[PDB]
RNA sequence: GACUGGGGUGGUCGCCUCCAAAAGCGUAACGGAGGCUUCUAAAGGUACCCUCAGGCCGAACCGGUCAGAGUGU
RNA sequence: CAGGUGGUUAUAACGUUGGGGAUCCACCUCUUCCCAUCCGAACAGAGAAGUUAAGCCCAACGGUGCCGAUGGUACUGCGCAGUGGGAGAGUAGGACGCCGCCGA
């Protein structure tokens, strides 16, 4: 139930690869991460 | 101390004994409201016959 | 047969006996005793035979202490079994002793009875033995 | 669990991160049931550089203003001794109340920290 | 209740010196207790008869050749593990004050009596 | 006010009861706090009802108690500085079956009074198991005799 | 409430008084008549004076509740410990008023 | 018959790498350990696997404090 | 397929921990014991604040004497 | 007369007995505001009603802990116990801390 998770919504694009337990967290994981293209912190969401 | 969590209507009430003429005043959470509260064998042989 | 009621490990490495016994070499609990003069593994059968001898002597009088306890498990391979493939079958427990260690103690009997009974016990043991008495003992009464 | 040991554990925790040198001395504070004491300490030498207290200082009746006066006094004493940078030591007290006023007043004075 | 003993002074220490002493049938002994530093000396196996003995013979008067004379009691004895021979003796010097605790033989409810030399506080011996 | 006024006025333990007479009222035994804890293993509405019962009895909210293996297996409430020192005053006019309240101490002074029925409450299967922590220098009984409640064997 | 007993608040006096240990129908009627309270009045409708009269009639006579329970227990204990025929019958659990067993409990 | 044993993991080469009195450059590893057998002191940092390393250049010093606690520090200049 | 106190049969094959290991590191056996092929969106970061387990007394609560507990595995 | 803050690995700790108090520390008094917990118990604030009772400090005590010789023994290096190294435990004893800075 643990799987790869991709965070997206950069600006190319900004991606972060993490892990999560989908049964424990069914809902989409969204976190604020640094965006290298815009040089600021933006909200990334799981695709 | 924590306002709201503690029970409200903590009025002063009087406990009155109806059969002891005793009146007390406290702050029981229940111009004081009044609560009424209520609060051998040889001898037998000699008595029968003697 | 003396052996521990429970044990943490079933098998034990065959260690090495090195010098003289620095503990249990003095007569405490009794008046007469026998000390080993060799280094050996004493088995429960030998201990029980010696105790039976020393108790059949002395009649019912006196008290006998055995001061060693077998708590070292040993194994034997078995006939037709080659070397290797792990430890063999368990074959009881032994007590390792070094010279100076007192094995048997007696109290409450005269000098001659004690000497004879401990001689009888020592004749059933696999080690040469020395008979000893407490140094503050009075020869008479 | 005595309040003394309760504060001693917190004192050890705070000293686990805060230590004072000749530059950036430790500003330690003692509260007590009345008055308030402030000390400037160089820990590598075990030597106090400056001090201030409210024992001979009295202007109001409320400990918050008295603590503010002590903070102003210790800022003055430190700037006279040649101290501009410090590190504050809670000394086992929660940073709120009289000690907060003392530290705020020391900020209004010199002692850029 | 008074043994007499004399001691040859001892100034060599170590396993070699002790072996040399014991080869000629003698025992290294030390004496300590109270004020003053300890005294090292040599006694003889024949000279010690308070060891292989029934009673607690207090008041060993020791005359050490290099030293004065003292009144002590037996404090510690070391035996060989195999031969049961005496290899070292340590004496505790008893004074007027500072009572010393020792073991006194018991007869049936009796004792041997410790009032002089040693002060008091005798524990027991063979309490069976 | 409460019984605190009368207690401070009398203060007869230092002299009339004697003992701890060091000219210090700070040596006089006082009642620190009264704790009422029911406790029950039925959980789950039992705890949510017992909390209400304790709150009604005490006048203050009773938080549930953890059981540490992770459940609300008890309800308790601690009262201080206002428990008639009106809790003691409210408890004084009460009766249940008969008289003969026990006189068991705790080694430092604690009237741990265990009551089976909860129907003796004028406001209200249950239990009471009330306790009275007091700073008795804690005499086992000599300063633990400052109890104005009923007691068996006088 | 009355002798330490909470009565059914919605019942007539001559029935609700029987809920006390030691009072039956006859005793309830007699108690109400001696106290001067009409027997067909609900318990909730009793005046304070009428309740006081009933309680005072219950006192001074009519051993009820814990007193009667203790008296009955004491009588049973004395009967058992005297070692009489009825005492051993009560100790062994058999009828003692002349009833014959082997057919009924 | 057969044996149920025969397994063992690789050795991790733990222990002290720079002893007291030696000269250490910045970033040099001083101790490899499981847990804090030796605790970091002045000018000594501790890593994720409790590896002790030098934050400066100087001489390594081992010291013992209360409860016989062992500290590794660097004396610089 | 290989190892293998001949071969076969049986067991084993990568990683982790202890002992064998001889007070730095390293070190073999079909020597002695056990585990793994994951988990946590908080069981991560930080500020602040707390302190288990056991014995006794009273009846989950009170009291004071005391590293055993926990740290997913 | 007591307070604050440090160095020295308890020879420094714990404990028992006894004594403090103009202020210093503390207990203590009350919750309007800051702030906090079911609970002003803790935390936080408000200024002086009373206490040395407790904390705290001082003195005596070798009681529990802690430290610990000399001598001997175990073990051990030299491929012979000839020549070197030398415990642990135990016994004598020690020890009711020793050095700083600030304030009064
Ligand atoms: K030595
Ligand atoms: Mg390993
Ligand atoms: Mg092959
Ligand atoms: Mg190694
Ligand atoms: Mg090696
Ligand atoms: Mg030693
Ligand atoms: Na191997
Ligand atoms: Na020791
Ligand atoms: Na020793």
């Amino acid at each position: 139930l643990e799987c790869t998770e991709h965070k997206e919504s950069g600006m190319g694009i900004s991606r972060y690869i993490t892990t999560k337990n989908r049964k424990n967290t069914t809902q989409r994981l969204e976190l604020k991460k640094y965006n290298p293209i815009l040089r600021r912190m933006t909200l990334h969401k799981e695709i | 101390m924590k306002k709201g969590i503690h029970p409200e209507n903590y009025r002063p009430v009087v406990f009155k004994d109806m059969s002891n003429e005793d009146i007390f005043i406290t702050r029981s959470t229940m111009t004081y409201p009044l609560i009424k509260v209520e609060i051998g064998r040889v001898d037998k042989f000699m008595s029968r016959y003697g | 047969m003396l052996q521990p009621k429970k044990t943490k490990f079933r098998r034990q490495q065959k260690g090495r006996m090195k010098g003289f016994a620095q503990r249990g070499n003095q007569l405490s609990f009794g008046s007469f005793g026998i000390k080993s003069l060799q280094s050996k593994w004493i088995t429960g059968r030998q201990i029980e035979a010696a105790r039976i001898a020393v108790t059949r002597y002395m009649q019912r009088q006196g008290q006998v202490w055995v001061r060693i306890f077998p708590d070292k498990p040993i194994t034997k391979k078995g006939e037709g079994v080659r070397m290797g493939k792990g430890k063999g079958a368990p074959e009881g427990f032994v007590a390792p002793i070094t010279p100076g260690r007192i094995i048997f103690e007696v109290e409450g009997v005269p000098y001659e009875i004690a000497k004879e009974a401990l001689r009888l016990a020592a004749q059933k043991l696999p080690v040469t033995t020395k008979f000893v008495v407490r140094h503050d003992y009075d020869i008479q009464n | 669990v005595t309040k003394e040991q309760r504060r001693q554990k917190i004192k050890a925790r705070v000293r686990g991160k805060i230590s004072g040198t000749q530059e950036k001395p430790r500003l330690t504070v003692f509260r007590s049931n009345k008055q308030i004491y402030a000390q400037l300490i160089d820990d590598i030498a075990g030597r106090t550089l400056a001090s201030a207290s409210s024992l001979k200082l009295e202007m109001t009746g409320s400990k918050k203003e008295i603590a503010a006066k002590v903070g102003d006094e210790i800022a003055k004493a430190a700037t006279e001794a040649g101290i501009s940078t410090v590190v504050f030591d809670r000394n086992g007290y929660l940073f709120h109340g009289r000690i907060k006023e003392l530290a705020d007043a020391a900020r209004k004075g010199g002692l850029k920290f | 209740k008074t043994f007499q003993l004399t001691g040859t002074p001892r100034a060599e220490f170590g396993k070699k010196a002790a072996k040399a002493i014991r080869k000629e049938d003698q025992i290294p002994a030390v004496l300590y207790g109270g004020k003053g530093e300890g005294v090292n000396f040599i006694v003889s196996q024949d000279a010690v008869r308070n060891l292989i003995y029934s009673p607690e013979i207090f008041l060993v008067e020791l005359t050490v050749e290099g030293s004065g004379s003292y009144k002590a009691i037996l404090k510690e004895i070391q035996f060989h593990p195999v031969t049961d021979r005496i290899i070292h003796i340590d004496f505790l010097q008893v004074t007027d004050e500072k009572p010393v605790v020792m073991e006194v033989p018991v007869v049936l409810g009796h004792a041997e009596g410790v009032k002089a030399g040693g002060k008091l506080s005798l524990e027991m011996r063979k309490l069976k | 006010t409460a019984n605190l006024k009368k207690d401070y006025q009398e203060r007869i333990v230092p002299a009339l009861m004697k003992q701890f007479g060091y000219t210090s009222v700070m040596q006089v035994p006082v009642l620190k706090k009264i704790v009422i804890n029911q406790g029950l293993g039925m959980a789950k509405k039992i705890i949510d009802v017992a909390v209400s019962e304790l709150t009604a009895i005490t006048g203050q909210k009773a938080v549930p108690t953890v059981s540490k293996k992770k459940m609300p297996i008890g309800v308790m409430v601690t009262l201080r500085r206002e428990q008639m020192y009106r809790l003691v005053r409210i408890a004084l006019p009460r009766i249940r079956d008969f008289k003969g309240i026990e006189s068991k101490l705790d080694g430092r002074g604690n009237y741990t009074l265990g009551i089976n029925e909860q129907i003796i409450f004028p406001e209200i299967i249950l239990g009471m198991n009330i306790t009275f922590v007091t700073s008795a220098d804690e005499e086992g009984y000599a300063l633990l005799k400052e109890f104005g409640l009923p007691f068996k064997n006088a | 409430r009355i002798v330490g007993v909470d009565l059914p608040q919605n019942k007539r006096g001559f029935i609700a008084l029987t809920y006390i240990y030691g009072i039956g129908r006859s005793s309830a009627i007699t108690i109400l008549d001696k106290a001067g309270v009409d027997r067909d009045i609900k318990v909730k409708d009793w005046s304070d004076d009428q309740a006081a009269a009933i309680r005072d009639v219950i006192g001074a006579g009519y051993k009820v509740e814990g007193d009667l329970r203790s008296e009955v227990q004491l009588n049973i204990k004395r009967l058992m410990d005297i070692g009489c025929y009825r005492g051993i019958r009560h100790r062994i659990g058999l009828p003692l008023r002349g009833q014959s067993t082997k057919n009924n409990a | 018959g057969s044996s149920k044993n025969g397994r063992e993991s690789e050795s991790k080469r733990l222990g002290v790498k720079v002893y007291g009195g030696e000269m250490a450059k910045a970033g040099n590893i001083l101790v490899r350990q499981r847990g804090t057998v030796h605790h970091p002191g002045e000018n000594v940092g501790i890593g994720k696997d409790h590896t002790l390393y030098a934050l400066k250049s100087g001489v390594v010093v081992f010291t013992r404090k209360k409860n016989d606690r062992s500290y590794v520090s660097i004396k610089t200049e």
